[PDB]
């Protein structure tokens, strides 16, 4: 489809309490003498 | 005549030095990274643009897709402005995140093609032809991606048996 | 500290006067010691921040962490801390141009 | 195991104690309560922290 | 006085909205998931 | 063990998994799912850091042994606060000695207390003098003392010198 | 080196578009909100987090 | 009601980009107690190169 105009909504979302979103783990030569 | 103390304490620092440099000669593999050159080739890789136009463009492609999630060039302008600026995984992943939410997406499905390698495009074909088939987009870029004789005559094969009335 | 300031300088210009307190053969010895230790260990030497680290990025974000942690929410700035800020800001505005001059700045700033 | 830290934790809460009841009262309150040093921020007490054996 | 008297270990807040997500996430992707080592060349039972 | 037993079945440690152990673990609080926990494990360097700011900064951190955001929080005194609102008399005791009930406020969970907000900005956002800081900075000792007036202003607690506030 | 006299403003009555643009650029409004309530009956934060 | 005050092309453009064109704006006023409608469009000149964030 065109769908000519789209509405944007800008806020202050997104709080993340310095941990993952979800419960499921987020975690994922040399010196010498010639 | 007059004293110079510091001449001394130069002369036994230059002394030192040289002993040193002396000992450091017979050093094994100590490396050295040419300033000329480093200099040099630091503007081998210089240029995005404005980076407040840039980060008010993801801001509000992030608003487009956060008002309308199955707007297919809402996620294009979301891969597109992710791809021109940053990195290409997180252009791949919001290709992907909009492939996702806009199902049946011929422009999504050629972004995803697109921002993905070839090895993340034939899947992403394949999932374009189980949402939408008969697509000679998806056709064409599955047959573009095979990088091979036998396998681009298989999947011209599938195209002509799944929409045969393509020129 | 005017007193400590005074002294330090005292010692500084004796240590100038005086020359290096370290013997050069000593000096030798020890660095002979510590290049046979390097050797043991082969420690492959740390070369200069290449032009496409992979983790540069990450670096210099954790080093602008640490260094804006500092600055605490207080009353007021002095316009050396403003600055300062500022400063931080701009490098976590554009991190690629800030590890530039910060290359440049190490290849060439030895003053 | 400390008892020297312990008591110089206690002399220290007391100084403390004694410096704000100086801050608040001009003169020497008696036996001012804990109430007013001990009792939580979020009730409006100072919200102190002691090791003391300071009995209610 | 004991050594633990008082002493509680904290417990992770949030933890039912965070399986919630995960559960929407795991839902979301079932039919990626489904088809996820399915290809269109070398797969038999791709289109059946 | 229990991430290798999460990898048996190729799945993610769920923060419902060993939950409680979150307060405990290796590194005081364990926060291995705390957000960026791959961008910080990548810096080194830490305690050194830490212990080698005392003279970078001019401010005493009592905290030079570990970070919260790196080794994680090794004590929870939630409860000690808990113990000691509930040993004073509990919220009812506590705000007798207070003057919470001349307020008539019947809500002792509804209301809430303006912090460092009682006046405009206390003349923060001005240029005033240092005599007009002072002043403003010792204005929240008055509603302190005004807070705790009656259990301060009793003729038991302080000597006798009873005056009578004109009219 | 003076020091400047103490004396402070006569009244004020101008404001919008000839006082007010200073008033939100560089004395910017803040929240004034979520940052200065306790909340007397809850406890939010933890009890040392400070 | 002003939740389509935000206007913008959004449209892709043949190839290289596409088109980041802002559209005027405007908002919703309108009465139902008394039957009215006044509409404030908002032009794009206002909400472009500002140099501000949405809040």
């Amino acid at each position: 489809d065109e769908t000519y105009g789209v509405n944007v909504q800008f806020e202050s979302d997104e709080e993340e309490g310095d941990e993952d979103v979800y419960g499921e783990v987020r975690e994922e030569c040399t010196l010498s003498a010639n | 005549g007059e004293l110079d103390m510091r001449k001394i304490g130069q002369a036994r620092n230059t002394l030192m030095d040289m002993r040193l440099s002396q000992v450091s000669d017979s050093v094994s593999g100590q490396t050295v990274v040419d300033p000329k050159g480093y200099l040099t080739d630091l503007n081998s890789m210089i240029p995005g643009g404005d980076i407040n136009d840039i980060k008010k463009a993801r801001l509000l492609l992030k608003s487009v897709r956060e008002t309308n999630p199955h707007h297919p060039p809402a996620w294009i302008a979301s891969a597109r402005l992710e791809e021109v600026t940053g990195k290409l995984q997180v252009a791949r992943n919001l290709i992907m995140k909009g492939t996702e939410m806009c199902p049946k997406s011929e422009d999504v499905w050629l972004e995803a093609a697109r921002l993905q390698p070839g090895d993340t495009a034939k899947a992403v074909v394949a999932q374009a032809v189980r949402h939408l088939p008969q697509s000679v987009r998806i056709y064409i870029r599955a047959a573009e991606l095979e990088t091979d004789i036998r396998a681009k005559k298989r999947v011209l094969r599938k195209a002509l048996e799944h929409v045969p009335n393509s020129v | 500290t005017r007193l400590y300031l005074k002294a330090e300088q005292e010692r500084q210009h004796n240590y100038l006067k005086d020359g290096p307190y370290i013997t050069a053969e000593e000096a030798v010895a020890v660095y002979t010691t510590t290049v046979h230790w390097l050797e043991s260990r082969r420690f492959s030497p740390i070369p200069f921040p290449p032009l496409s680290y992979k983790h540069d990025t990450k670096l210099l974000i954790l080093a602008l962490e640490r260094l804006k942690e500092a600055y605490s929410v207080k009353s007021r700035l002095n316009q050396s801390q403003r600055e300062e800020l500022g400063l931080i800001e701009q490098a976590y505005d554009n991190p690629h141009e800030a590890l530039s001059r910060i290359k440049r700045h190490l290849l060439t700033q030895r003053a | 195991n400390t008892q020297e830290l312990l008591d110089l934790l206690v002399k220290c809460e007391n100084k403390i104690q004694t410096r704000i009841k100086i801050g608040l009262n001009s003169k020497m309150p008696s036996r001012f309560p804990p109430v007013v040093f001990y009792t939580p921020k979020e009730l409006g007490g100072l919200g102190m922290l002691s090791m003391g054996h300071v009995l209610i | 006085t004991r050594m633990g008297d008082k002493a509680q270990r904290t417990k992770p807040q949030m933890q039912e909205e965070r399986r919630a997500k995960r559960r929407k996430r795991d839902e979301d992707r079932h039919d990626i998931n489904k088809m996820k080592g399915y290809t269109l060349l070398s797969e038999g039972i791709d289109e059946m | 063990l229990k991430r290798q037993e999460a990898i048996a079945q190729n799945r993610r440690l769920t923060l419902e998994d060993l939950e409680d152990s979150w307060d405990r673990g290796i590194p005081r609080i364990n926060t291995l799912f705390q957000k960026d926990r791959h961008t910080l494990a990548y810096d080194k360097g830490w305690r050194v850091r830490t212990d080698f700011k005392q003279y970078q900064v001019l401010k005493q951190n009592p905290f030079w042994w570990t970070h919260q955001r790196h080794d994680g929080k090794l004590w929870n005194l939630n409860n000690y606060r808990t113990d000691m609102i509930q040993a004073l008399g509990g919220v009812e005791g506590i705000l007798e000695h207070t003057l919470f009930k001349g307020t008539y406020f019947p809500t002792w969970e509804g209301l809430f207390w303006e912090k460092a907000s009682g006046f405009e900005e206390s003349m923060k956002w001005k240029k005033l003098t240092n005599a007009q800081r002072s002043g403003l900075n010792q204005i929240p000792n008055r509603r302190f003392t005004l807070w705790w007036s009656p259990t301060i202003n009793r003729a038991n607690v302080y000597v006798g010198f009873q005056v009578q506030l004109d009219l | 080196k003076p020091l400047p006299a103490p004396l402070d403003g006569q009244r004020k009555k101008r404001g919008g578009r000839r006082y007010r643009k200073m008033k939100e650029r560089l004395g910017l409004t803040e929240i004034r909100k979520q940052a200065n309530r306790m909340s007397f009956g809850e406890i939010e934060e933890d009890a040392y987090q400070e | 009601d002003d939740t389509n005050v935000y206007r913008v092309t959004i449209h892709k453009t043949f190839e290289g980009n596409l088109t980041t064109k802002p559209i005027n704006g405007a908002i919703f006023i309108f009465n139902p107690r008394t039957g009215q409608l006044f509409l404030k469009i908002i032009h794009t000149s206002v909400w472009a190169g500002q140099k501000r964030l949405g809040q």
